[PDB]
């Protein structure tokens, strides 16, 4: 739960302001980082 | 129990048993 | 250029080899030709200092872990603490 | 005429000081059991990448 | 916003001066399509963004600068005027 | 330990040398690209 609230190297932690902020040319860019983040989180969860 | 105890730096540290 | 220190965790440079420990004197023997020593792992562990052309044994600086002993909070306030492989001397 | 090396051409390829270990390179070195050229006593030879050049006498 | 684009005299790099600005109604529209402005850009807030984002508190400054120089006005590089006289903080969330 | 001396992409493995040939605003990309690779041998370590 509480990985859900670093920026992985992005602007902002909720999507709804990375959305708000960096807009689809450069939200290709902050939203990317958010996604691996999430998924490497999530993966260490179902292995462990 | 002698002849089988001869026949076998950055972040890291070995950490030693609790009995000898 | 400067002068050199021994037996103290420094900041180090010798040509471009730059890093970070303390510096004793040793008891190996280069070739004329070599500069620098490193071990398995590749981490260098040796040095030749370009002016008195002597060979110095590196060592990284102190480091461990502190834990901390409680005999129960719900006991007492008192605590002790371990400083990990550390020699008492360097606390 | 043509002869065969046989462990020859060995180079220090660093500065390092290495004590009792095994250590792997990747450079450029004279094959194991190579075919090197015979001259006696001479002509414009190639370079092309580095050279290995042996000598014999008094 | 209108006096400040339209102040008759601004300051020299160096002495840049902030107008302390809060608690108004920010229009960029016609700040947008002035059809004026040769160089408008920003960074971490998109540029049709800002029209409905609310904002804590906003700081305007303002300058003169050689021409050519302008794009040294931008997190991440150098030149005389972004060396000694105003540069920004890589994490900048505003507009130039 | 020989992981400490792979690139995963960048100018060297050492972190003396991006800070030395490179502005703070350059040397965070390449610094990154270390910690990625870094942190993903850590933790491959750490499931072994
Ligand atoms: C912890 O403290 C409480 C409150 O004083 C006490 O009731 C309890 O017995 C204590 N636990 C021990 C002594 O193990
Ligand atoms: C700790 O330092 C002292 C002081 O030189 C030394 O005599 C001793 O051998 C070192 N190690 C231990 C385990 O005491
Ligand atoms: C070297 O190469 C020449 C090329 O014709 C060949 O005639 C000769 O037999 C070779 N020598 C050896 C030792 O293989
Ligand atoms: C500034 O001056 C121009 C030129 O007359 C005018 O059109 C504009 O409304 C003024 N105010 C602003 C905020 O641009």
């Amino acid at each position: 739960v509480k990985q859900l609230s670093s920026n992985f190297g992005a602007i902002s932690s909720v999507l709804n302001d990375i959305l708000s902020r960096l807009d689809p040319p450069e939200a290709e860019v902050q939203i990317d980082r958010l996604i691996t983040g999430r998924l490497q989180s999530l993966q260490t969860y179902v292995t462990q | 129990e002698d002849l089988l105890f001869n026949k076998v730096f950055n972040g890291l540290t070995v950490l030693p048993p609790l009995l000898t | 250029s400067t002068n050199l220190v021994k037996n103290k965790c420094v900041n180090f440079n010798f040509n471009g080899l730059t890093g970070t420990g303390v510096l004793t004197e040793s008891n190996k023997k280069f070739l004329p030709f070599q500069q620098f020593g490193r071990d398995i792992a590749d981490t260098t562990d040796a040095v030749r200092d370009p002016q008195t052309l002597e060979i110095l044994d590196i060592t990284p600086c102190s480091f461990g872990g502190v834990s901390v002993i409680t005999p129960g909070t719900n006991t007492s306030n008192q605590v002790a603490v371990l400083y990990q492989d550390v020699n008492c001397t360097e606390v | 005429a043509y002869t065969n090396s046989f462990t020859r051409g060995v180079y220090y390829p660093d500065k390092v000081f290495r004590s009792s270990v095994l250590h792997s390179t990747q450079d450029l070195f004279l094959p194991f059991f190579s075919n090197v050229t015979w001259f006696h006593a001479n002509p414009v030879l190639p370079f092309n990448d580095g050279v290995y050049f042996a000598s014999t006498e008094k | 916003f209108g006096e400040v684009f339209n102040a008759t005299r601004f300051a020299s790099v160096y002495a840049w001066n902030r107008k302390r600005i809060s608690n108004c109604v920010a229009d960029y529209s016609v700040l947008y399509n002035s059809a004026s402005f040769s160089t408008f850009k920003c960074y971490g807030v998109s540029p049709t963004k800002l029209n409905d984002l609310c904002f804590t508190n906003v700081y305007a400054d303002s300058f003169v600068i050689r021409g050519d120089e302008v794009r040294q006005i931008a997190p991440g590089q150098t030149g005389k005027i972004a060396d000694y006289n105003y540069k920004l903080p890589d994490d900048f969330t505003g507009c130039v």
